[PDB]
């Protein structure tokens, strides 16, 4: 007899007395785990208990242990899509399961949610998501995200520079690029900071919070990485 | 030293005890600043016996608790409350097992943590049947002389988590569940079940915080009461069973089955632990020699109870018992093979949870 | 603990250290004997201050709230406090007695004698339907201490409590005939008589019946309980003659007696012409024919 009808026998055994025995289903997952702890189905079951059961510990651990043991199923991808798509009661409670996750865990995961994206503007947004709960990751994938917005921006041919992904390097990822000390930069590229910045408030304000601030603090920033309005 | 004595007659008994006591804790710390292991010479136990109505007692157990309390080396405090209440083979013993039992029942009145930790490394340093009539006294106390007094019992789950795990282990060798009297009162169930929910490592604390002897001692407290909870929850649904109030016993198998999955998670835990002290594979802290009287109690309780009538709970007895021997296995708690495993249910009766286990 | 401890120390160091006590009896396991202990003070003062008004006030209100809390106490466990608390109260009415009708008159005049028996028979009331031997056997033994001073607290019981306080009394009467008390059985009996005089008489008769050292004395011991009480005898010679008919009882009875030397049966005899010529009131030219 296969090991594969045995584990199926009890994923079904554990299920059925879902919603008889809380208890009684988790000690027949534990046991199956005991038995073969290599099983993503049984890990998988307790894990979704836990999960609707709303206990975010035992949900956090088990969901790092088949992330980092079973990383080629499609449910742990879709469940971290989903947990991502929160971040961007239950999206709060997907927050508090994702911050259970450990912070190294956490980078690895929306790492690897960058690695598996196709389109551009969420890759974007979703790296930016990172940038900002990783701020030492900004050093690495600051500057790459707002040209890639850039190069973006230059393929899709926009006859107006204002557009999203200029708007997103500009408010989001320029501050955390040029705010990051970390960073070192060329003073040459200061200057198309400047200029898509400036692009971007004349061309916001002819046609948000201080388009105008931001650009003045840019160059601000600008001119003393090189070293009111009218005393100057 | 028949000097003081002498002084002693002289004075009132609450006195001369206390000055009995304040000699013997010079002399205790005398002889630790000189030797680092000290003996407990014949003359301070007499000196204890000879000195040492209810109003007087109640004012000796407060004064003597002020003791325990402003002492402020562990040492010198678990040397006096061991040789206070280690149990000294004479007729005071039955004295000391009910004065021990009103120390300790006060002392987690007022959370005396200090007496707490000592009447843990007595129960450590005891043998079954004192630490068995102490649980019977103390049980009695908190759970069914005055009702709701367990609470205060319950606090000290984590005021003495220490205490808390010699507690138990102590009350599991006491209320085993071999009879209906030495099934734990409800009360004390749900102390110790809420106890360790709220901490898996509570029942691991002696464990991760004691250099431990290859051999457990034997005839004592067990170094662990993992034996003991898993006896408990496993013979816990044919007592009640036996026993038979409809509700009483659904909360009795619900907490019996939280205590299970607590004990469950303390093992799965203790995988790691035992790696953590290089004692995995090696000591095996659910003793072999400690399931066997619990599998053939669940036999017996089988056997008797003409399994035609009471199929549901044989099976679910079943069940609980091979999940724990799996998973105290495969954590290490539990050292044996799946050999062991079937000849040990070969007289059982069939179960498919238990056939899985054994081939594995 | 704090203010428990402080409870305490306030206790160790009469309303307020009672209501203390109280209050030390209801939070903490170890330190009720010393509660039962202080209150025994103040039903003490309360007893000696009552005597004294005979003989010619805040300690009633603390005897009726000891009484309110071990009665809670008592409903709360009767099986786990009922006997502590009424053997308790036993030996506090002993005592109080120590240091029959108008002894009863008397004594439930006194309100803290009156309280003590009122817990006491709750305590009954509680285990007669499961084990009431705990609390009579303890009310026998403060019977057999405080005689004849607790004999009306025994008849007041039976006067309550006939059917197993009449067999209890009978049985330790014949305990101390075969050891050797008597007159506090022969009291006891001859008040109970008074209103139970049917449940004596069935209880004698199954305790004879049962007697066709202790089964041999056991005919002497009855006898010499109609020579000191008339009443019984009396109440007895209703149906001693309907008893004695059958040949074979008195067969039992004679070999009952031969089991005895001369020295006791010419004992018997003299007993037996006795109470024929001071027990028949009505019924005496029938047991003549």
């Amino acid at each position: 007899m296969s090991a594969q009808g045995d584990c199926e026998f009890l994923v079904q055994r554990a299920r059925e007395l879902v919603p008889q025995d809380l208890w009684a289903a988790k000690a027949w997952l534990i046991t199956a785990r005991s038995l073969y702890p290599a099983d993503f189905n049984i890990q998988y079951e307790m894990y979704t208990i836990e999960r609707n059961a709303e206990r975010t510990a035992t949900a956090g651990r088990l969901l790092y242990d088949m992330f980092v043991n079973f990383p080629d199923q499609p449910v742990v991808w879709r469940e971290i899509s989903i947990i991502t798509s929160a971040l961007r009661k239950q999206t709060q409670f997907l927050r508090s399961l994702f911050e259970t996750l450990p912070g190294r865990v956490q980078c690895e995961m929306l790492l690897k949610v960058t690695e598996q994206c196709f389109n551009t503007l969420e890759r974007s947004e979703m790296l930016l998501l990172l940038l900002r709960r990783f701020p030492e990751t900004v050093v690495q994938h600051g500057v790459g995200l707002g040209e890639a917005l850039l190069e973006a921006e230059t393929i899709e041919e926009q006859e107006s520079p204002v557009n999203c992904f200029r708007k997103l390097f500009v408010c989001d990822v320029l501050p955390l690029i040029i705010n990051n000390h970390d960073v070192r930069l060329p003073a040459n590229l200061l200057y198309k900071y400047l200029n898509k910045a400036a692009e971007f408030y004349i061309n916001y304000v002819t046609r948000i919070v201080d388009p105008w601030e931001r650009l003045f603090k840019i160059l601000n920033v600008v001119g003393m990485r090189c070293e009111s309005y009218g005393d100057i | 030293m028949s000097d003081i004595r002498h002084s002693l007659l002289r004075r009132d008994a609450l006195s001369a005890a206390k000055e009995v006591l304040y000699h013997l804790d010079i002399y205790f710390s005398s002889q630790l600043q000189s030797a680092p292991l000290p003996i407990v010479d014949k003359g301070p136990v007499e000196l204890l016996e000879e000195f040492v109505n209810s109003l007087q007692e109640l004012q000796l157990l407060e004064i003597m608790c002020n003791y325990f309390q402003e002492q402020t080396k562990d040492s010198v405090r678990q040397i006096i409350f061991s040789s206070l209440f280690s149990p000294q083979g004479n007729k005071a013993d039955d004295s000391r097992m009910s004065l021990l039992g009103k120390l300790v029942s006060m002392a987690v009145a007022v959370c005396r943590i200090p007496v707490l930790e000592c009447a843990a490394s007595w129960l450590q340093r005891t043998p079954v049947v004192y630490c068995v009539r102490l649980a019977k006294a103390l049980v009695d106390d908190y759970c069914c002389l005055v009702p709701g007094s367990i609470q205060t019992l319950k606090q000290i789950f984590s005021a003495s988590p220490r205490f808390c795990c010699q507690f138990i282990t102590s009350v599991t060798a006491l209320y085993d569940l071999s009879s209906d009297d030495l099934i734990p009162p409800m009360d004390l169930l749900e102390m110790i079940v809420t106890w360790i929910f709220e901490d898996p490592r509570l029942i691991l604390i002696t464990f991760l915080n004691t250099p431990i002897a290859a051999n457990l001692p034997i005839g004592f407290l067990e170094l662990t009461p993992l034996v003991g909870l898993i006896r408990w929850c496993v013979k816990a649904p044919l007592a009640y069973k036996r026993k038979k109030g409809v509700g009483m016993d659904r909360d009795s198998h619900l907490l019996y089955s939280k205590l299970h999955l607590s004990v469950l998670q303390v093992l799965m835990t203790l995988q790691l632990h035992l790696t953590e002290k290089n004692l995995y594979g090696r000591l095996g802290l659910i003793l072999f020699d400690h399931m066997v009287p619990l599998v053939e109690e669940i036999n017996r309780l089988a056997d008797e109870l003409n399994p035609l009538n009471a199929s549901q709970e044989i099976e679910l007895s079943l069940d609980r018992l091979a999940q724990a021997l799996q998973v105290a296995m495969a954590s290490g708690a539990l050292l044996c093979t799946r050999d062991d495993l079937r000849t040990l249910c070969s007289r059982l009766p069939h179960n498919n949870l238990l056939q899985l286990v054994i081939s594995g | 603990a704090q203010e428990l401890s402080q409870e305490i120390k306030a206790f160790l160091t009469a309303r307020e250290h009672a209501r203390c006590g109280l209050l030390l009896l209801r939070s903490l396991p170890p330190a009720r004997a010393a509660v039962l202990d202080h209150l025994r003070g103040v039903f003490d003062e309360s007893v000696r201050a009552h005597l004294a008004a005979l003989d010619e006030p805040g300690l009633e209100d603390v005897v009726q709230e000891v009484q309110q809390v071990l009665s809670e106490f008592i409903r709360a466990n009767p099986k786990a406090w009922a006997p502590v608390i009424s053997a308790w109260s036993i030996d506090l009415m002993g005592q109080l007695s120590s240091t029959l009708n108008e002894l009863l008159q008397l004594w439930m005049g006194c309100r803290a004698t009156r309280t003590l028996m009122d817990i006491y028979v709750q305590c009954l009331s509680a285990l007669i339907g499961s084990c009431p031997d705990a609390c009579v056997d303890a009310l026998l033994d403060t019977s057999v201490q405080h005689s004849p001073h607790f004999d009306w607290v025994v008849a007041h019981i039976g006067s309550s409590f006939p059917g197993t306080i009449i067999s209890r009394v009978l049985s330790c009467g014949l305990k101390d005939f075969c050891v050797h008390k008597i007159a506090s059985v022969v009291g006891i009996l001859g008040h109970l008589a008074s209103r139970h005089g049917d449940s004596i008489r069935r209880e004698l008769l199954r305790m004879f019946h049962d007697s066709l050292p202790s089964l041999q004395a056991t005919v002497p011991f009855l006898l010499q309980l109609a020579v000191m009480s008339p009443a019984l005898l009396g109440t007895v010679s209703g149906e001693l003659v309907d008893c004695l008919k059958p040949p074979a009882v008195l067969s039992q009875l004679q070999q009952h007696l031969q089991g005895f030397p001369r020295e006791e049966l010419d004992n018997m005899l003299n007993l037996a012409v006795h109470l024929v010529s001071q027990a028949s009131g009505a019924g005496a030219y029938r047991l003549l024919q």
